[PDB]
This record gives structure tokens, C-alpha cells and sequence, in this order.
DNA sequence: TGCCTGGAGACTAGGGAGTAATCCCCTTGGCGGTTAAAAC
DNA sequence: GTTTTAACCGCCAAGGGGATTACTCCCTAGTCTCCAGGCA
């Protein structure tokens, strides 16, 4: 598992500006929207961690990546809890 | 044997909240009217969530609530949307909403 | 016959805000979040749900912040979106 | 299953597979009709 | 095979009392039994705090009453007063 | 450049396993007597 | 010149920048509406100075970048606008 | 013999696991819990303190005011992002 | 400086390990197509 | 508009996890009494 930041794909990052409402988007745009969405997921899957890590367990659940959301201050609805 | 939401005439269950309050940890004691009072609160706010919801249903020729028509009642109303406004709903979508200046 | 351009951007624009869909491949997005979590701790098993939820926040997160960098770009009289705009909807938001 | 090779007349299985059906179908690949001559197949094994 | 307390029945209850027609999927009754729990912790929370301010060991009416104020904005907290405070009289008259 | 650079003997590719030992005895038998020869294997690398 | 002096000065400063009685009659205009005689302690009128202080240079500076952004030096209230509509008080 | 003489620390291991036992954290309280807290506050204590005086000797001051502490939370970036959402009284704000 | 309050000193019941069992469920290399999102 | 390729299904193998629910049981907290010293 390496460079996987390139599976955000430019097509990907249109559709999300589109959802988002962006008319036309520059060329250096992806690069930003990758490196910002690659520290958002380090920050969330960091506490996610931190929880699994907690309860003696291997594997990340839901309820832990709700719990990190929740943290954060961005707290996700129809996941459990 | 007759329950206290019965009493109180409400749908949400009494009893249930007063364990929850008593077993999260939140004060020594709990009083008498503090589950009654909670629930009222938690069902006026799920009636007002579910009448938006319902009404955004009716709309789209559809019966059944899904997420989307959630997240549209709850955006759409402004005072529920500051309720909800740090709370992501899933499979929700997002308003409509194209600014002018990028209308032909 | 050729579409104008914005037209069609118009139109997608339409679309993907009438749908719910992720936007995001699945499987890229689970080997990203992998890669992401095996430098915190090896041997790390990740339920689909757990995953999902991940793309769901994530999504909703890039979402908002088109909109906020969309609303910088109309300021500055603009329309292209450019990495300065993403900068400063991220300074005014509070991060970095 | 398209494959023609009727010009061949030995088939050697360096390894063999966990269906014989597939090794079937490699074999059927030169022991099909409108071949000529005596098909031989070599199967090679690695002892223990 | 265990016990997983839910407000679905009750979520149900309510929608049927508003909108005696239409129905509600799996997906958006887990939204609105997280939303309960959510506006649950936030209003116990919010009262346990209260309570510990002025040095009082319980959570009563007026804690409840007062953290719904906090939380909600204007319609919506004065509406739900109303609420709670009809339920409580009628418990009361109910003894 | 022999004294700049070594590389493995290709006699070592068959010295280091018994199937290529024993197919190369095989394939030299059925060219002698003029036959044709398919080598069916489950991997790529095998055909390298 | 004069306004980068100036800059500095209150940059350098820590002192209230804002009025103590202006302010407290606001205080107490603002609260009127909610209570009727309210009495307020000399040190919650100080608080809520100092929050409505902080309050507003945090909001001026992300004014400036968002005027910075728009090839502006000059302040206008659309900066305003945009800075609470990203952060989110809007 | 002091319990927080006993693990080494200055900051009152009785007096925080008091306030855990009276206020309503859990029902139970651990013997190290109230331990690990303190070094934890006494720790991060002596950081502050330790950045506020070196902020103080740079102004050739020997008292630490609002101002130092301000100053020592803004350049030491985890402490501020440890207080990012604090407001300090009479602590004005970094130059700029 | 005069306290309250944190600290020994004895019981005591239960919360939280250990320890099965027990049920659920894929798990992973190398292969071979084959479309529809990417890429150009 | 034209070309690439990588999600994704299928395979073929032998059993292993790895979270859950019941028993037991034993440290370890809580509760109470008394006291002196830490601190406001």
C-alpha cells in the first residue's frame, strides 16, 4: 500500500465540486483537494485508532469512526450512536 | 398498572429516560419530572423533524421518509439547521442551490 | 452540434446535487484509508460499515468546502476555482 | 476454447491444476478433431 | 441475539400521530434514533452541568427547562418549554 | 567486462530445479524423434 | 505611514480598546430586553468586554484576507460577509 | 505520608481524585487515575510555565502578566493548538 | 493559625479479568476476462 | 471523441481468525471511624 492519494480521482474531485456547486475548476485544484482530504482522513482515522486501540481490539468499527467524528466536531448520523 | 408516558400523555417513553438519566452518570439524584419534561422535548422535536420530513415526502410523490427528505427538512428550516448544523446525515445530499452570477 | 461551455457543467452540476450517491469510487477510497491507518498501527482490520462512514464524512467534509471555495471565487470577481480559494475558506474556517 | 493448435502432437503439464476439467480443455487444445497423430501427455510431478 | 434498545417504535408512534399515511426505511430511522440520543446527550449534559454550577446533587424540571432554553433557538425552545411543561402538569395532575 | 561484472550462469537455472532438469532430458527425447511440444503452467513467471 | 504607527501601537498594547461606559451602557441596553432590572457585577461587564474585543480583532483579521484575496487594501463589508458566511456564524 | 509525595508529583492527587469522585465522571474511581491526571496537569503546567517565563525574560521582566502567557500559547504551536479556542484577558494578540 | 479534609486501618460486595465455548465469516496469491469510469 | 485500465467478478485451495455470550472468582474500589496536618 503506497501512493494510494491517486486514487482520488480528478474525475472524483469534479463530481464533489459539481455536488459543491463549482462552475469551472482549475488545474491545480486536485493537488489541494487531495493533500486536504488526506489530513482530514489522518486526523479522523488517528482518533478512530486511538478508540479501537482503546477497547483491546483489532479491528476499527462504525462506532469508532463515529465517535472520532464526534471528537473532531462533525457528528454522523445513521452510522450508530 | 399504568405507565408514566400514559400519565403524562406523551409517546416517548418516561421510564426509559429515567434510567438513561440515572445510569449516564449526570447527578447524584434525578427528580420525578425531569424524565417526563426530557421526553416531551425529545418527541416535540421528533414531531417537528418528522412533519418536515413528511411534508418533503409529499413532494416528491413518495410515502416513505428517506435521508434526503431528512436532510432537506432539516436544511430547509432555519432553526432546526442551527440545531443540526455541525451533524452530517448520511446518504442526505445537499439544497439545491446554483449562485447567480454563474446562471448564463 | 457542441454544448456551449458551462452548459454542461451546468447540467452535472444539477445532477450531482439532485442524487445522494457517493462520488467516490469504494475500493480506492478503502485502500487509501488503509494506507492512512497503517502508519498509526499495523495488523488493522477495517469493517465496511467503519469505511463507509469514513466516505460519508469525508464527502460531506470536501462538499462544504467546495461550497465555501465557490463562495471565494464568486469574491475576487471570479468563477474558476483556484488553490488560493481553498486556502482562504480553510484560513477563515479555522484550520491549518 | 477457440484455440486451433491441432499442429502440436505432445502436451507437457509443467504443473497441474486443482480441476482437471482445465487440464482436460489444455489437452482437448491438440487432441481435438481433425488431428493426425498420437497425443502423448507428459505430466511432471515434484516428488514429496 | 441480545437486547439493542432503540426509540423506533416510538419514532413510529410519533410519525403516525403527524402523518398517519406515510412511512419511514431503515436508514432514516437510525438517522432519527441518532438524532434522539444526540439531543438526549446534549439536553443531560447541558442539565448536568447546571446542576453542578449551583451546587445541586439533582436534575430536576428546572434543570431540564433551562438547558432546553440554552440549546434550542428561539421558536423551537419556546414551543418545547410549552410542551414540557403541559406534560409535567398533567403527570402531576395524573399523580 | 568480465572482470567489471558478474552474472548468474544461465546453466544455474536448470541445475536449481528437478522439473527443468527432467523436461530438458523430455524435450531433447521428442526433438530427436520430431514431435511438437505444448509446456501448459499455471503462472506467468513460470513462463518467464 | 501613520496607519502602519498605528498598527503597532495597538498591536503592541493591551489595554481595551473599546470605551468602558459606551459599552456598558450597550451591555445593559442589550439586556434589558431579556430582564427587567438586571444588575450586572463590574467584573461580568469586563468579560463580555474582552470577548467582544477578541471577538472583533479575530473577525477584522479574517476581513483583511478576505479583502487581501479580493486585491483590495481597503475593508469593505462584503468581507465581512463572506468571513462569518465560511466560518459559519452566518 | 502524602499520596502525592508518594508518586512524585507537587499537584494534589488527593484533591483531583476528590473532584473525580464528587463530580460525576463514573461511579468508580482507580487508584492511578487520579495519579496519571496529575502528572498529566502538572506536566503541561510546567510547560506553560516554563514558555511564559522565557517570554518574560525576553521583555526583561521578572514577573509573568496576562501578556507573557498570551505570547507563550501563540509561538509554541501545539500549546496553541491545545488553546486555540481560549481567549486570555488583557492578553492582547501576536504582532503582526 | 484553626480548622476541615485527606490519609491510615478494617470489612465487604461486586466489577472486571481469565476461560472456555461458540458462532460468524471470509481469508489470500496468482491467474483470466471484461466492461465502464479514467485517461489522453 | 478515442484509447486505457483497473474495479470487479470467478477460481481453487484448508482452516484460520476474531468478536460475542456464559461461567467462575478474586483483587479492588467503596464505606465507615478516627486523627492530625495542609492550606486558605
Amino acid at each position: 500500500l503506497r501512493d494510494n492519494i491517486q486514487g482520488i480521482t480528478k474525475p472524483a474531485i469534479r463530481r464533489l465540486a459539481r455536488r459543491g456547486g463549482v462552475k469551472r475548476i482549475s488545474g491545480l485544484i486536485y493537488e489541494e483537494t487531495r493533500g486536504v482530504l488526506k489530513v482530514f482522513l489522518e486526523n479522523v482515522i488517528r482518533d478512530a485508532v486511538t478508540y479501537t486501540e482503546h477497547a483491546k481490539r483489532k479491528t476499527v468499527t462504525a462506532m469508532d469512526v463515529v465517535y472520532a467524528l464526534k471528537r473532531q466536531g462533525r457528528t454522523l448520523y445513521g452510522f450508530g450512536g | 398498572a399504568k405507565t408514566r408516558s400514559s400519565r403524562a400523555g406523551l409517546q416517548f417513553p418516561v421510564g426509559r429516560v429515567h434510567r438513561l438519566l440515572r445510569k449516564g452518570n449526570y447527578a447524584e439524584r434525578v427528580g420525578a419530572g425531569a424524565p417526563v419534561y426530557l421526553a416531551a422535548v425529545l418527541e416535540y422535536l421528533t414531531a417537528e423533524i418528522l412533519e418536515l420530513a413528511g411534508n418533503a415526502a409529499r413532494d416528491n410523490k413518495k410515502t416513505r421518509i428517506i435521508p434526503r427528505h431528512l436532510q432537506l427538512a432539516v436544511r430547509n428550516d432555519e432553526e432546526l439547521n442551527k440545531l443540526l448544523g455541525r451533524v452530517t446525515i448520511a446518504q442526505g445530499g445537499v439544497l439545491p442551490n446554483i449562485q447567480s452570477v454563474l446562471l448564463p | 452540434h457542441r454544448y456551449r461551455p458551462g452548459t454542461v457543467a451546468l447540467r452535472e452540476i444539477r445532477r450531482y446535487q439532485k442524487s445522494t450517491e457517493l462520488l467516490i469510487r469504494k475500493l480506492p477510497f478503502q485502500r487509501l484509508v488503509r494506507e492512512i491507518a497503517q502508519d498509526f498501527k499495523t495488523d488493522l482490520r477495517f469493517q465496511s460499515s467503519a469505511v463507509m462512514a469514513l466516505q460519508e464524512a469525508s464527502e460531506a467534509y470536501l462538499v462544504a468546502l467546495f461550497e465555501d471555495t465557490n463562495l471565494c471565487a464568486i469574491h475576487a470577481k471570479r468563477v474558476t476555482i483556484m488553490p488560493k480559494d481553498i486556502q482562504l475558506a480553510r484560513r477563515i474556517r479555522g484550520e491549518r | 476454447v477457440g484455440v486451433n493448435l491441432t499442429g502440436a502432437d505432445t502436451v507437457v503439464f509443467y504443473d497441474s491444476d486443482w480441476n482437471p476439467t482445465m487440464d482436460a480443455q489444455a489437452q482437448d487444445r491438440c487432441h481435438r478433431i481433425g488431428q493426425t497423430r498420437d497425443v502423448h501427455i507428459y505430466r511432471l510431478i515434484s516428488e514429496r | 441475539k441480545t437486547r439493542k434498545e432503540s426509540y423506533a417504535i416510538y419514532v413510529y408512534k410519533v410519525l403516525k400521530q403527524v402523518h398517519p399515511d406515510t412511512g419511514i426505511s431503515s436508514k432514516a430511522m437510525s438517522i432519527m434514533n441518532s438524532f434522539v440520543n444526540d439531543v438526549f446527550e446534549r439536553i443531560a449534559g447541558e442539565a448536568s452541568r447546571l446542576a453542578h454550577y449551583n451546587k445541586r446533587s439533582t436534575i430536576t424540571s428546572r434543570e431540564i427547562q433551562t438547558a432546553v432554553r440554552l440549546l434550542l433557538p428561539g421558536e423551537l425552545a419556546k414551543h418545547a418549554v410549552s410542551e414540557g411543561t403541559k406534560a409535567v402538569t398533567k403527570y402531576t395532575s395524573a399523580k | 567486462c568480465n572482470m567489471r561484472t558478474q552474472f548468474p550462469d544461465l546453466r544455474l537455472i536448470q541445475y536449481d530445479c528437478g522439473k527443468l532438469q527432467t523436461l530438458a532430458v523430455l524435450l531433447r527425447q521428442l526433438k530427436a524423434e520430431g514431435h511438437r511440444v505444448l509446456i501448459f503452467t499455471q503462472m506467468t513467471r513460470m513462463l518467464d
